């Protein structure tokens, strides 16, 4: 779900890494590959070299927008005691409320 | 040279669509009313609710200065037609109990 | 061969959710009502609203013929209960001012 740390490893793949891009059956999740100077005799990373900066390498989930406004209504409502008109009554019953 | 530029990190998605917003059996008054007014009925709905009219929504209209002239109808999602069975606490017109 | 398909392009996001429906100080009739009905109640925004009731919810239950005959009661989120201090204009239930 975030960015994983540089690996340390000289394997192929590093723990916690796959060769192969894995399915993303979790959509938050994002697929994040880094890439190092590989030697075949040892199907290791080459002496001296190390994997590169972790980076992004699959889509991204967009975040939540925002839609349509509530509707409002020709409401009626009673407040005991009152003696005009109220902002802070009306105000608490749309937070209570809405 | 350079190849063309394209994309290699992931995209925000677009903003969707969330549950409809939520009429209520409410009763505003139109002065000078003889009749159901459609074009006055959209005006206050397009005016406060900021969206159009949803289906099984309820509004009623009334003369203020004789409550007896009061009319109600029902938005069946497309346009305003007589509800099957709606029966407000100010349904009594003609000054008749029985 | 080609190796195995993956993505490599950034990918929409889905759909989220955003801030809820509001309620109101609504009033409505059932025909033939002998008391307080829940399933009247949730019929009626299931039918109008498309979505389900709201903490503090209020709706009023009535039988137009006898206006007298009405029932309040307040939606905290999971079943309708007697609310502390609900006061309608419409709450001269037997005829007596005093």
């Amino acid at each position: 779900t975030s960015l994983p740390a540089k690996p340390l490893e000289q394997d192929y793949p590093p723990p916690g890494w796959s060769k192969t891009p894995p399915n993303r059956t979790d959509m938050t999740q994002n697929i994040y590959a880094t890439t190092g100077t590989l030697d075949p005799v040892t199907n290791r990373l080459l002496e001296g070299t190390s994997w590169s900066d972790v980076v992004q390498w699959s889509g991204t989930e967009g975040t939540i927008g925002h839609d349509g406004q509530r509707g409002p209504g020709m409401y009626s409502v009673g407040i005991a005691g009152l003696g005009g008109w109220d902002d802070g009554q009306a105000n608490s019953f749309f937070t209570s409320n809405f | 040279s350079w190849s063309d530029v394209v994309q290699w990190s992931g995209t925000e998605g677009t903003i969707g669509h969330d549950g409809q917003r939520g009429p209520g059996m409410y009763s505003v008054g139109i002065a000078g009313l003889g009749g159901w007014d459609d074009g006055q009925a959209n005006s206050f709905f397009t005016s406060n609710f900021s969206s159009a009219p949803v289906k099984y929504d309820v509004l009623t209209e009334y003369k203020s200065d004789a409550p007896g002239t009061a009319f109600t109808r029902q938005w069946n999602g497309s346009g305003w037609v007589n509800p099957a069975m709606v029966l407000h606490g100010n349904m009594i017109v003609n000054g008749t109990i029985t």
